[PDB]
């Protein structure tokens, strides 16, 4: 439909990320969330009849837990980067793997909210 | 007196397991023997271990395995041939034969992720360290990178210990570098003269957006054809889509190293649906060159330099195909596999290597002998067609000429070739032959094989022989020895053979017997044969995608890919965009290159048979020394003529 | 990158040997994307056009693509901090388009340009951010500073040799440009 | 329906194996190993019980080549085949026994003939080689100067020809052209003739069975 997509965009425009963190990290995290938790979800949501009702409580839960998982990713990127220097792109790329893996598993688990 | 025979590879390799088959004929009881190796000249006592006793129960058979140590004395001289002495003490009998020693001690394979690198970009290459048996080994590797003018820029000294034969290395090209054909060269510490190399070029490139392949209908141009050369342009997007643009084609004659262009062959063919064609009238080709003669063009070549432009005027790709021959005959005949020595009064094998003019092997093309043309055969998938000619028992040399007999072509187009084979020569003209007729098809590991031993001797001496001795070469060293019994009266004996995965790619089989003939003079008759095996991995590694659904994955979307390989092995991976392969597809690595290198590094270069027993053993890559005094020839050159 | 990937696998078995896999092909294709085609290197303070291609490989559906060039302080295009450079183009199905832009580089180093596309009546976007290398105007030229033969016994006497290498003036060298200097040593092989 | 309950995961058939062997020459064994339901098994190592060093793997057609070294004796010869596939016990492997009779000539003159053929998934067009193994003493060897071979496809004389053989050769090779008209099988029948004993005409013949891809 169209109203559902507007609601999903309104939910995904409430995500607040620090500007103080590194620009390349911020771009990588935003790109990951956009390509693994917005594009498939928007594609799924767009194919609904207008009369169908959409839940939002666990979508807000999704937003809370994606905040916390991005916080943990930043934690691994900042100081838990033992393999290379802190704030280096090498361990950012290293942690991108499990970041994206966790995100896709999250989406596979949460695909059950979209219909009540 | 019983004769003692020692068989060793004709060329020895430093730091490797080299076998020395010990066999005794007519031996009585247990005969202990200790084998010792001494430097030549002098006596440095390099190795004298691995002694073994003989047992009549095991048919007086035994092989000793050791490794020649690598010392500074061998490495002191690198510009001249060096030899060592192997000596065996068969109880109270002593036998010793000199043998050449080479410096090759393995192979180096260099893999680079890309083939073109822009200045200011990293270089990632891996050095593969393997031995003569193609196994991981721990050695020391020197790595050097040379600019096109020939100046080393970066040198290293790595060790393959604890790395399981894989050495990952990196280098950073300076932002300001002379472009050209850069080279990476590596060599083992023990043999600095042996240099392995790869080639990657630095270019001021940007990745294209599509691939252009020019495929002529036939990989040649018949000189008398009236239509002329036809070339088809097939422009396809990299991600599996068709192109709608325009193309330019120019045909040039490539003679030697000088390229001559044809201004009048330029055409603007509009490529549609990712396909297109353009003609070249024979008149243009004839008039373009100065000489209007026809036969002078034979031996030259053409090349197509196609340029493709999209309708949007965005990107241009230059695709060039060169090496299309100009030959009056659509087929070629090669005798690189046919044995050069037959056996009088005995079936003779004629492996003909029928190939396309460019070099690729042909397929399903009839061949026949000029005389008694009823014999015909078709080339298999490997471009080899079996033949069989009955040979009269005459000492005169026989001349064989073969000519393809494909229909719908005249007598002028068929390719011809002439070959002269010399008869096998015995000792004392005793007329004692041995032949080994074997299947030569697209053999694979596991499938069985049937060697046919064909003895030929007079009835007065058909009882003394009671067995056979056969050896199997592979990659320069022995693989398996054994005795095939033969009770008296059985003219034909068949030897079942198990072709495992270790016989890749081409094992050379020899066979010989011995007896007393003439008036009490010991003698030996030998034979050899060349057999091909399918070129494939010794293991089996396959890469396939686990996700069977969700066709054409979106960028940023994960997939899972399986790696089906042998347990306990180490796997290295690299992902390469096909754009760089569009802009450069040479100097890669593949299984074919590896097997070509291994085959080139062989020790013998005569596909079976020979002038005589000593010649047969010398060509097969073995030296054979007897206690009585029978011996092979002498080899002192690393590369055969 | 919207392209096809080739994966080459090499094994190393302690018992079997060495194997090289056949190449594996995966085609990463999307129904709508942008392929920014750029010259590898441009020259500072000289106008060069750029081309953005808006592919469209859907079914017979039509797309009203909107493409814009976000302002970058390192380039001089029509996009500023306040004003915006927007176009509203239409892509016929199974076809292509090319939107030209004019860009004038300002500062050397390694700058980046990017375009963003949003589809109307649907919700799908794709932006491409590539980096084009900028080099100040000039060419390559290599004069030899000095060449000399090392022979302490023959030159300088007393078994020693002191050689003075005067630095090149390089009065024509471009300002704010690095310049390498490769030092080569080669002996004199005499034999026989 | 038809899933069997058999203690042995393999079966062995001797329908393609010749029932008569020439003493003193390689008697070929066409072991036909099949799955319990009836489908031809593939890639199982068959072997002879004696001299276990001899073994082979079946081709894609469910038949495996074999080769034995028959002794020059007139006694009956017995062969038993026992598969030796690994990771199975000694009871699971299938076993089969067979007793072959020796070829009998006329006058007990030992005038034999053998004819060995390549046995694989043959295709039309691909050439073939047959080996003619004569066996006679050199006193009467010079009399024979030719061979006669016949080809039978679908029970008719497909091609008859004479293969010449010069004296002194213990064997000859006859190239064969397998066209598309040889499908699905043919039987070479080679014989010669000469005066033998003390004035009695003698004839010795032979035959072989060859499969062609269907
Ligand atoms: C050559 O040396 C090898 C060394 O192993 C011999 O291989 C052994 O052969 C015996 C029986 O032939 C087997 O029982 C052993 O298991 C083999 N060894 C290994 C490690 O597998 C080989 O037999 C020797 N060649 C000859 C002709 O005896
Ligand atoms: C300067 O560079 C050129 C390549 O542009 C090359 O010939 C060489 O390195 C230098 N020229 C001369 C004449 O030495
Ligand atoms: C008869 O035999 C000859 C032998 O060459 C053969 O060519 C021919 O096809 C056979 N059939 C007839 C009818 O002649």
């Amino acid at each position: 439909a169209n109203n559902h997509i507007r609601t999903v965009l309104k939910l995904f425009r409430t995500i607040d990320l620090d500007d103080s963190k590194k620009s390349f990290y911020l771009t990588a995290a935003k790109y990951g969330i956009q390509t693994q938790l917005r594009e498939p979800i928007i594609r799924i949501v767009g194919g609904y009849l207008p009369s169908t009702k959409l839940s939002e409580a666990c979508v807000k839960n999704m937003i809370s837990e994606v905040y916390e998982i991005e916080g943990d990713f930043y934690s691994k990127f900042s100081y838990a980067c033992e393999d290379h220097a802190p704030y280096s792109v090498e361990c950012l790329e290293d942690a991108r793997d499990d970041y994206l893996t966790q995100l896709v598993e999250l989406f596979k688990e949460t695909k059950k909210c979209l219909r009540e | 007196s019983p004769m003692y025979s020692i068989i060793t590879p004709n060329i020895l390799r430093l730091e490797s397991e080299e076998t020395m088959v010990l066999e005794a004929h007519d031996a009585q009881g247990d005969v202990p023997v200790t084998v010792t190796v001494h430097d030549f000249p002098g006596k440095k006592l390099v190795l004298s271990s691995e002694k073994t006793v003989l047992t009549p129960a095991t048919n007086h058979m035994g092989n000793v395995t050791f490794t020649i140590p690598a010392n500074r004395e061998f490495k002191s001289e690198k510009g001249r041939n060096k030899f060592v002495t192997v000596q065996a003490t068969f109880g109270t009998q002593v036998v010793e034969k000199v043998v050449l020693v080479s410096l090759q001690s393995g192979y180096l394979f260099i893999q680079t992720d890309k083939t073109i690198y822009t200045p200011g970009s990293t270089v990632l290459y891996r050095i593969f360290t393997v031995n003569h048996k193609l196994l991981p080994v721990g050695r020391t590797v020197m790595v050097n990178i040379e600019n096109p003018e020939g100046i080393p820029v970066k040198q290293d000294s790595l060790s393959s210990q604890n790395q399981l034969g894989v050495l990952p290395l990196s280098w950073d090209i300076p932002e300001l570098v002379n472009m050209g054909q850069w080279k990476i060269r590596a060599y083992y510490e023990n043999s600095p003269q042996q240099v392995f190399s790869t080639e990657f070029e630095v270019k001021e490139y940007v990745l294209p957006s599509f691939e252009v392949i020019v495929e002529p209908t036939e990989k040649f141009y018949y000189i008398y054809n009236e239509k002329g050369l036809e070339v088809t342009i097939t422009a396809r997007f990299l991600y599996g889509k068709k192109v709608e643009g325009t193309a330019f084609v120019i045909f040039g004659i490539q003679d030697g190293e000088q390229r001559i262009s044809l201004p009048e062959s330029l055409k603007r063919i509009p490529i549609e649906d990712g396909s297109g064609e353009v003609v070249l009238s024979r008149k243009v080709l004839l008039d373009g060159v100065q000489n209007p003669r026809a036969e002078d063009l034979v031996g030259k070549s053409l090349y197509v330099s196609a340029t493709v432009i999209l309708h949007s005027g965005s990107d241009m790709v230059q695709a060039e195909r060169s090496g299309i021959p100009i030959v009056t005959s659509p087929y070629q005949i090669h005798f690189t596999k046919t044995p050069k020595y037959f056996k009088p009064g005995m079936p003779f094998d004629l492996m003909v290597f029928v190939t396309n003019p460019d070099g690729s092997p042909a397929y399903r093309v009839p061949v026949a002998v000029q005389g008694e043309d009823t014999v015909q055969s078709l080339t298999q998938g490997d471009g080899v067609a079996k033949l069989s000619i009955n040979t009269h028992p005459s000492q005169k040399p026989l001349s064989i000429t073969v000519r393809t007999k494909k229909q719908e072509l005249s007598e002028a187009e068929q390719a011809t070739r002439t070959m002269q084979a010399l008869p096998y020569s015995t000792v004392g003209n005793s007329n004692n032959y041995l032949h080994l007729s074997v299947l030569r098809t697209e053999l694979r590991p596991g499938e069985t094989l049937n060697v046919n031993f064909l003895l030929r001797m007079d009835r007065a001496h058909e009882a003394k022989i009671r067995y056979y001795t056969y050896l199997i070469m592979n990659k320069g060293r022995l693989l398996k020895a054994g005795r095939q019994v033969r009770e008296p009266g059985q003219d034909l004996v068949v030897l079942p053979l198990s072709i495992t995965t270790d016989f890749i790619p081409s094992f050379r089989l020899v066979a010989y017997y011995t007896l007393i003939g003439a008036s009490g003079q010991r003698e030996v008759v030998a034979d050899s044969v060349w057999v091909d095996v399918k070129d494939s991995c010794v293991g089996s590694l396959v890469v396939k995608s686990g996700q069977s659904e969700d066709r054409q994955p979106v960028p940023g979307q994960q997939m899972t890919l399986k790696i089906e390989g042998d347990h306990g092995a180490r796997v290295v991976l690299v992902a390469v965009d096909k754009g760089v392969f569009v802009l450069n597809k040479k100097n890669k690595l593949t299984q074919s290159k590896i097997w070509d290198v291994v085959e080139k590094a062989d020790i013998g270069c005569t596909p079976g048979s020979g002038k005589d027993y000593a010649g047969v053993f010398s060509d097969a890559g073995l030296t054979f020394t007897s206690s009585s005094g029978q011996q092979t020839a002498q080899r002192a050159e690393l590369q055969c003529p | 990158s919207i392209t096809t990937w080739e994966i080459l696998a090499v094994s190393m078995s302690d018992k079997k040997g060495i194997c090289v896999a056949d190449p594996f092909e995966v085609t990463v294709m999307q129904d709508f994307f942008i392929d920014l085609r750029l010259p590898y290197s441009v020259v500072r303070n000289e106008q060069v056009e750029i081309r953005a291609v808006l592919y469209n490989y859907r079914q017979n559906q039509e797309l009203k693509v909107r493409v814009e060039l976000l302002h970058n302080p390192a380039f001089c295009s029509l996009a500023t901090t306040k004003r915006r450079h927007q176009q509203t183009v239409t892509i016929p199905p199974k076809s292509s388009l090319s939107v030209p832009y004019v860009i004038v580089p300002l500062k050397t180093g390694l700058q980046e340009v990017e375009v963003k596309a949003a589809v109307y009546h649907h919700f799908i976007s794709d932006g491409v951010r590539k980096s084009l290398k900028v080099v100040p105007e000039g060419i390559r030229m290599n004069k030899t500073v000095a060449v000399r033969t090392l022979d302490p016994e023959r030159l300088g006497r007393e078994g020693v040799q002191k050689e003075d290498i005067p630095p090149a003036d390089l009065s024509d060298q471009v300002p704010d440009t690095e310049s390498e200097t490769r030092i080569l040593l080669q002996g004199t092989p005499v034999a026989q």
